[PDB]
């Protein structure tokens, strides 16, 4: 469902 | 299909760069440019001469603008000048030249509504064409860089979209028009691809 | 595309059914049993123009179909030595085609997979039929627009390719027909280590079908009285010398000479329209049954003449 | 004297290829033009008989590479049915922007074997038209008076055939904020309605 | 797309290995004899009529690619002193390659004793099953490019007769087209065939007397030296043979009269000689 990772700066 | 626009507060030189930006708006979403010019200032033949040529159009328009009002500016899309393949008609009759609220503003309030006037619905993409602009002007402006055509009318075909304000004032008169006319973009513009 | 299996009672007779003036039939035979027998005499290939692929052409109608099938019939026959059984497929071309890739997919996959598994039987000898060259010419270069080759020509050289993959092979029997020797392809026509030519059937094959179907006119008893028919070998050792028991066969031969260049097709028609234009009788005895086939072969030339 | 129309097909898997590359070059514009990421460092090609704004940030190409390949399996299952990108403020990170693409697919291409007529003429004008218009909502969308950063969200109905590295998360809403919708778009198989929620402004 | 280097014995003697109807040893020699005396001084190019470029056609296999190979060979045997070696190339159509290819051959340019060589197969036969396209151009731009380089040397074939279009060959400034091979060559192919049959008593032995070897016998017709005549029979007609159908011919004559594992060479020569009867009856 709400699926995330990471976002880079 | 027919849309005006809402506006609380008056102008003056708004008009100049509604239409300013109104006309790139609309050569870009009909694909006679790569991206919108607010964004062409990437890439500095046919390309950055077209995009000089629109420059010059630009420029010339603050002139005209700067000069005096206009009601009604008109753009054009192949045909001639007295028939296009489209047009799009851009009211300013409307004003006079007030304002605190900042002209972004009405330009975002009136590009929301245009895109909720639900524009440019065709998944036919046009070919690469021929592009010319015109608007009404002062009868003895002295303009010199656009062209009066004292015979002009506007055509009645291939109506894609007036553009039409309301600046939320009462009743204004028609004569401080009908002294006003038609001056032309005095060189096509045409939109390059690749 | 079909699928048959070596002797079967279709294919009785059916050599025999046909015939050719120099038994260029024979040509052909000991060529391809050659043609197979080389990879069994430890011999390379490139460094010679052979392979295992079969052309035919000629006018049309003239049992090539049959022919290159009764051809295949008697080398299997001939090969009990070599080869058990085995297989012969009709690869109607037209039935190959469809419109969109994954049909070419499946095309190949099903049709050119029973082929080459078919192919590793090392006891059945292996025969291919292509009836139709013209049909794998069908994409023959000559258009700025050849309609559309992005799907058509890169299968069909994939075909020679799998013609190729197949001719790797060492038991691989490709036969070709055209009908027509004007327009085939190029790179194909030229892989034609056969260029066979078949011609008007001429004289004494039309005397020897006029026998067999004459005699089987009387043994399935339309002529119902049997008599006695002759080879021109035989009227030939006489000297075509007219007594009352030779007669026939001489008046069999002088129609077979007036009856040139018709066709193998027309020539097996013949007793047919024999029987049913000019006797129209249940009943033929004979010497009726033979003026009948004169005036046959009389309308299928005028008839000619009159095709304007 | 003849041509022949030769219609390819369609199928789950390249839907899912072809709106795949969609969302790779959407995203890319988007987070051109609104300011989001450094837009000089970025460059253009030629996709979708059309020009596009593409990313040189090897980070993010390989990140939303992996997003991209990622959602043409689930298209090619089906699996998930929203993606949203979250543009936040940086520190005090509240979102202003949030562009909701709502997916519908097709389950019975279990057994739609067979093609669906529509061409890639279509979609491939119809994807320019979703194209054309995000790029002219830039037109409005009130402009950004700091830097950004953002984040992504989907909705795959299955909490099931989730991989390693994806975490489960928030819904993300905004209290203020406008909702307007862009036109819809589909494959016969795979159909994405688009929305952008931005918050409302504090003065007129 | 191979390599080969000058003299080295590769094809050592396929030189004289390619005997031809009409003196075209001698002749082709004067192609770059004189094309490297005109490729020195950088003579009037815009006047003076020449390239660098070696162009024939006809009966596809005739020896074409092989005597620009042996040509290579004997071009350097004649001048190794201009080219204290050189580099010849195999440009394949089958077919990026081509980008580091004319790379490479920069490199082989950049000597003035290497005698560089550009051997192409079937050079307009690009459009024969016709996205290569750039390698089209590619090829074109560097031909007409490294052209000033004077130790290129450029060695086209055709493999297509006179169906040439316009950025090939309207281009080239020396041409030649020959028809079939000599009798000779026609011998050195039966002779190739004869050594395949002879490879397992296929056609069962007498060595095959070659071309020198009957030359060196001072023509002592006997026992197997009878090949040269009934050669020369099977050379009588042949002239209008291809090469295809040459090599077809031997194959064809032990189908028709030979039926059998195999004969002694003898009846099989008689056979094709027959054969070819046959085939010029035609
Ligand atoms: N030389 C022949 N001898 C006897 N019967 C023949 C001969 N040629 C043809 N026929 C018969 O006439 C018919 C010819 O059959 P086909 O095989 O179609 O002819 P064809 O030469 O193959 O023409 P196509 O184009 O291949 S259908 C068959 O019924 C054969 O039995």
């Amino acid at each position: 469902k709400i699926l995330r990772l990471s976002g880079k700066p | 299909c027919m849309v005006p626009v809402v506006f609380p507060g008056p102008v003056q030189e708004g008009c100049c760069q509604f239409t300013c930006e109104l006309l790139k708006h609309i050569m870009y979403q009909r694909q006679q440019l790569p991206l919108p010019y607010e964004q062409l200032k990437h890439f500095y033949r046919k390309c950055q001469q077209a995009l000089a040529e629109l420059e010059s159009v630009l420029s010339h328009l603050e002139d005209f603008f700067a000069r005096t009002l206009v009601p009604r500016v008109l753009i054009l899309l192949g045909g001639n000048a007295l028939s296009p393949k489209e047009f799009y008609e851009l009211d300013l009759s409307l004003l006079a030249p007030d304002q605190s609220l900042s002209t972004a503003a009405c330009l975002r309030r009136l590009f929301r509504a245009i895109f909720m006037a639900d524009a440019f619905s065709e998944l036919q993409a046009p070919p690469l064409m021929g592009t010319v602009v015109m608007a009404q002007g002062h009868r003895n402006c002295g303009e010199d860089w656009f062209r009066p055509k004292l015979n002009y009318r506007v055509p009645s075909r291939g109506h894609k979209l007036t553009v039409t304000l309301s600046c939320g004032r009462p009743s204004i008169r028609t004569t401080a028009w009908e002294d006003y006319i038609w001056f032309q973009a005095p060189v096509t513009f045409k939109g390059f691809r690749e | 595309a079909n699928h048959w299996v070596l002797p079967a009672a279709e294919f009785h007779g059916l050599w025999d059914s046909l015939v050719y003036d120099v038994e260029v039939k024979s040509h052909l035979l000991d060529y391809v049993m050659t043609t197979l027998l080389f990879s069994d005499k430890n011999v390379n290939s490139n460094l010679i123009t052979w392979n295992r692929v079969v052309l035919l052409h000629g006018p049309p109608g003239t049992g090539k179909t049959s022919l290159c099938k009764a051809l295949a019939q008697k080398l299997t026959i001939r090969l009990s030595s070599r080869y058990r059984y085995g297989q012969l497929i009709e690869i109607n071309s037209h039935s190959l085609f469809s419109k969109w890739f994954s049909e070419s997919g499946k095309l190949v996959t099903k049709m050119f997979q029973k082929i080459q598994d078919l192919i590793d039987d090392k006891d059945a000898l292996v025969f291919v039929l292509i009836d139709q060259v013209e049909s794998l010419t069908a994409a023959r270069n000559a258009c700025r627009a050849g309609t559309e080759p992005s799907d058509a020509i890169r299968v069909v050289n994939a075909v020679l390719t799998q013609i190729d993959q197949i001719k790797r092979h060492s038991n691989v029997v490709i036969l070709t027909t055209s009908n027509i020797t004007e327009k085939i392809d190029v790179a194909f026509v030229d892989r034609a280590d056969i260029k066979q030519y078949i011609g008007p059937p001429s004289a004494a094959a039309i005397f020897k079908i006029y026998l067999s179907c004459l005699e089987e006119l009387m043994k399935c008893q339309i002529i119902y009285p049997r008599q006695q028919l002759l080879t021109l070998r035989e009227l030939e050792m006489i000297g075509f010398i007219e007594n009352n028991v030779s007669k026939l066969s001489l008046l069999l031969n002088d129609i077979s000479r007036k009856s040139e260049g018709l066709s193998g097709r027309v020539l097996r028609k013949l007793p047919f329209l024999a029987h049913a234009l000019y006797v129209q009788a249940p009943t033929v005895t004979i010497e009726g049954f033979l003026q009948a086939l004169s005036l046959a072969v009389d309308k299928q030339f005028e008839e000619r003449k009159k095709l304007a | 004297a003849l041509q022949l129309s030769r219609e390819q097909g369609i199928t789950l898997r390249g839907s899912a290829e072809i709106v795949a590359e969609f969302f790779s070059f959407g995203i890319n514009s988007i987070l051109y033009q609104r300011g989001i990421y450094p837009s000089e460092t970025f460059t253009r090609v030629q996709k979708y008989g059309l020009t596009l704004l593409v990313t040189t940030d090897l980070e993010l190409i390989k990140y939303l590479n992996n997003v991209v390949e990622q959602l043409k399996d689930w298209l090619y299952k089906c699996s998930v049915q929203k993606l949203v990108v979250v543009i936040s403020n940086i520190e005090s990170g509240e979102v202003l922007e949030r562009w909701q693409f709502d997916i519908e697919c097709d389950k019975t291409a279990k057994d739609d074997s067979a093609p669906r007529e529509k061409s890639q003429k279509a979609i491939q004008d119809e994807i320019r038209s979703v194209i054309r218009q995000i790029t002219a909502t830039v037109t409005f969308l009130p402009l950004l008076e700091v830097s950004c950063s953002f984040d992504l969200l989907i909705y795959t109905d299955k909490d099931l055939v989730v991989p390693e590295k994806w975490e489960e998360s928030g819904p993300q809403f905004i209290t203020n904020s406008e909702e307007v919708r862009l036109r819809s778009f589909t494959t016969t198989i795979h159909k994405v309605n688009s929305m952008v929620a931005y918050k409302i402004p504090v003065n007129d």
